């Protein structure tokens, strides 16, 4: 239920498809609409 | 431009340049850190020692191996692992070399898309490829087919290759390797009143199981042999300057690759590995495969096996056709010598993997081109 | 901005005329290599 | 604003500068009150005598130690020594000076609290560091690595050190040191009918100690060669002229180090200490702390001191590997030189304690910033 | 005839009469040599003080263990406790009463040997069998099946036990028990000022462990809690007559129990040692074994161990199973209890070993006919 009612994952992952899409632009991958649930593990392998 | 070949395993990492017949740079795996308190203010006293220096210094350093069971568990001590050995060991550009790696059979798929993306973000290089290391193992033995063994510190697989063909269902995998041997050596040796209970520790064992060890051609007369006669007793120099002896260790250590129920596992031994797996190929091809027993790994190095080896497997198989055992003296390095064959190929300009494949198709392009 | 100046790159004969296909070209040069 | 090392040892206080060679102002830890009756009116009558003037003046006075076995008893006579060492000796103002202090490992943290109460509040400094005597007898020694005896006149103490990184648990601490060896050197000088019962006689016995005493390297052929011929005697003549002569008790005193069991503890010697502080090491290491025994302290001044060592070590390691004393012929001042050596690191300026962090921390920062 | 159970612990002794549920000879195995002069004539003295009479006139004795972490190390004095217990304590001839011995997992075989001989040569037997120790203490509890860790004064070890068969591979093994705990609070009351150098305060520091100590629910809020202020703090009356008082070294000292980091050991903690026991294990059997955690051993006495074990355990455990610490109030002498159990069963007679199959098979049959 509260995965259910949660407001802010949402928010964190339209924040995360808008860097996302702009990151992978050019690429097979970019223009996402959306992605799986693992896409939140993988965010710390882009490394500065 | 000189390709870089680089066989990431389990045990030692193995790199140098290509075209050539030795690795320059030989080193463990191992990632130690300080577990006791600095004192001494200065002298570059770095948090994490990587490879040799890890490896001389061992006595203050809890050691952590990157790579368990042949998959990278750990992967900022395997990123610090790939900096030691190519700008410390080799002091080579990444972006001006192609640099050849090496993987284990039926690995995860997200294992190949992190490795492409640290070769490719981090250490950029020009190009790429990621092999399997029996397939290697079997070009550095200058055949097209045969069946590898290959025995590391974690992983002891077996693989059939008919004419280029990798059979994917005919591989299998035992995780029964080096480093289970150098644990049961350490739960052994504690009979005779020698504790061995630290990480440290583990490396002067390695070095006993690497310095002494051989594969007994009959276990129970090896036995018979141990228990009348203390002739096969052998005395070892611990660096603390004291002395040990060990007995029948050089040989119940092995044994745990062809029993391991010593270790309590439910598995047979490696001859029953080879043996399933050759069941499981084509029954015309089975015949190429008995004479081409190819060996990799140097949990291969103990000079007792081959003999071993073909009497397991004539006991196993008919004994109709031929049994032949391919055990070349510098089986340790023929993944690092099969890399060095196919790196400097003037076919092998069109397989490798450039950053522009790269960019087009992720780090997902290894799958769809290697095996 | 931010996210180009940090995550970007930093990085700002040929035919052989063989009739033979690419596999038992391959399986051939290994198998001279050995000698 | 240059700093100041003042090792604030149980015998000797050691003060002076940083980046000087020698110490400055050497002078013994006494605090001398007058016992008789002053009948002679004016003359500027002390009521405490504190130094070298109680040294000079010692024939009326009651001596006192504030320190025994590197515990400060009394407070007010170390604050008395420590205003005698900055305002008469040194002649520096505390407010404009780092201090760096010593202190004997495995130490009653409430003295460590009371030093830190003491010197950020009756000589209230910018900073002060109090740090392990034997670190900085390596320090001085140059060399990283090593194992570190340090006796001064209360502690005889193991640290073992291997590339930066001291072993807490192999430290270990024996209240056995130079003022045990004068009191048993009285106690066998009323053999010979010298008595020595006051405490301005302390002073006496220790100046024969230090002037007479040597280590025997056999002790028991020593005492076969004193007790037959009359060659090892020595003569010494007092103050009031008259003329001791001693011949075993120049090696029957020190040989209370090696044979602790003389003046009652059950303890072991030096050399056991040593030899089971490099045991509990960890088992890589132990071949760099064999080669690197360093000797500190002015207790190892006796000259046969190092060949005794070389021996007991060698008899009790293995015979395959080097033992080596390192004894520099400074080793008194050692502790003050590796001090002074700290003091002019650029490393050691971030870890002042400084009074805005003992103002927000408390007396308690010192279990933390420290060692 | 009635049998005897003989526990013949690492830091107490604990004998009696089989059929029975109360040790009747429980006493510590030291032996206390005198050091000082006698001075008396009239002789009586013995040259060698064992058990009670040595903790009673302990002030003049050097203490010597004979058994250190599960290992015999003076042959001469564990024949004195062996004499002692059975002519002294118990009064029983030993060549007319079946013994039941206990030894510890994963010991030298060597020791087993020489405990055979001396139980078959010196002190020869009708009978005897030699068991392990945590199989006694499941037996104690009236249950088949279970996972006992056994904390003595030596070993601690985890073994777990499916059916009665303790499984071989899976039981581990940690140098780390109540006299290592005894010499780590011996360190920490330095910090207060209180010395303790000999073998003689060591039962002082043993007897504030026993009877002030115990385990910390949550170790960091322990530290805040008795940091902040002073209800914890207990005081203790020593022997002389002083009172010292101890706040957090209650909870320190068992703490090494779960973090053994603390004397430099690297190797994990109990609760770990327990988990990784059972993943040693197989899938299927796992269901009893974390529902029967049998706690035993004089460590276990710390009256806050059991809700610790199951806290660290089910953080440790998947969450959808059992957790069940079954620590039973007589679990110090569990194993001479379950011996009681075991020597009282018409089903145990054709289990033991024999006068005569001493004979035929030499001291070697206890690492066949014992498992
Ligand atoms: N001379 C030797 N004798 C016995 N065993 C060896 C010898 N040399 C190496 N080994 C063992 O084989 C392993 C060799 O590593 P290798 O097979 O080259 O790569 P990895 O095992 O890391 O995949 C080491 O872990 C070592 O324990
Ligand atoms: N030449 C000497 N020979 C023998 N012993 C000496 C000599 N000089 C000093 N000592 C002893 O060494 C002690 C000095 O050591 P030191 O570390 O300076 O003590 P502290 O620093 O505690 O005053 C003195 O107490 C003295 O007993
Ligand atoms: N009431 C107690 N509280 C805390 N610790 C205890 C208590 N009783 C015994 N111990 C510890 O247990 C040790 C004895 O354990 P024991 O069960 O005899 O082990 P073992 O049989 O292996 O010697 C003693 O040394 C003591 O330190
Ligand atoms: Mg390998
Ligand atoms: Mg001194
Ligand atoms: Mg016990």
């Amino acid at each position: 239920e509260s995965l259910l009612t949660s407001r802010q994952l949402p928010i964190f992952c339209q924040l995360i498809l808008r860097i996302g899409n702009f990151l992978n632009y050019g690429s097979h991958t970019g223009d996402a609409d959306g992605f799986k649930i693992s896409t939140l593990l993988k965010l710390t392998e882009t490394k500065s | 431009t000189t390709a870089l070949v680089c066989d990431n395993g389990s045990g030692l990492v193995k790199a140098g340049f290509a075209g050539d017949d030795a690795p320059r740079a030989v080193f463990p795996s191992i990632v130690g850190r300080p577990r006791h308190q600095g004192v001494m203010v200065g002298m570059g006293q770095k948090d994490s020692y990587v490879g040799d220096e890890a490896q001389s210094k061992r006595g203050i350093l809890t050691l952590k191996y990157p790579i368990e069971h042949g998959i990278i568990t750990n992967w900022d001590d395997m990123e610090k692992i790939w900096h030691h050995t190519f700008y410390n060991e080799l002091r080579v550009a990444p972006e001006e070399h192609p640099t050849l790696l090496t993987e284990a059979p039926l690995n995860p798929k997200a294992n190949r898309e992190k490795m492409t993306q640290i070769m490719f973000e981090t250490f950029n290089v020009p190009a790429m490829y990621v092999a399997i290391q029996a397939v290697l193992s079997l070009y550095a033995s200058g055949r097209t087919t045969g069946i590898v063994l290959d025995s590391g510190d974690g992983v002891t697989h077996n693989v059939p290759i008919y004419e280029g063909y990798a059979l994917p269902h005919a591989i299998m995998r035992l995780d029964l390797a080096g480093r289970d041997l150098t644990d049961y050596l350490m739960k052994i040796l504690t009979e005779r009143g020698y504790s061995f209970v630290t990480t440290a520790e583990r490396e002067i064992v390695r070095d006993i199981k690497e310095k002494l060890c051989y594969v007994a051609l009959d276990f129970e007369n090896e036995m018979a042999t141990a228990a009348s006669s203390s002739s096969l007793e052998k005395s070892y120099e611990l660096p603390d300057g004291q002395v040990i002896t060990i007995g029948n260790e050089r040989f119940r250590c092995p044994e745990t690759l062809f029993q391991p129920s010593f270790i309590g596992m439910e598995s047979a031994g490696i001859h029953e590995t080879t043996y399933n797996s050759i069941m499981k190929c084509d029954i015309d091809i089975r015949k190429d495969l008995y004479a081409n027993n190819v060996m990799s790994g140097g949990t291969t190095m103990y000079p007792g096996i081959a003999d071993r080896m073909q009497k397991e497997i004539t006991a196993l198989a008919p004994s109709t056709m031929k049994i032949k055992i391919i055990a070349p003296p510098e089986r340790k390095y023929s993944v690092w010598i099969g890399g060095s064959i196919l790196a400097s190929l003037s076919t092998f300009q069109q397989m490798w993997i450039t950053k522009q494949e790269y960019d087009e198709a992720g780090p997902s392009i290894v799958h769809r081109k290697c095996f | 901005s931010s996210i180009e100046r940090l995550f970007s790159f930093p990085a700002a004969e040929p035919k052989e005329i063989t009739f033979l296909d690419a596999k038992k070209s391959l399986n051939l040069n290994i198998f001279l290599k050995q000698f």
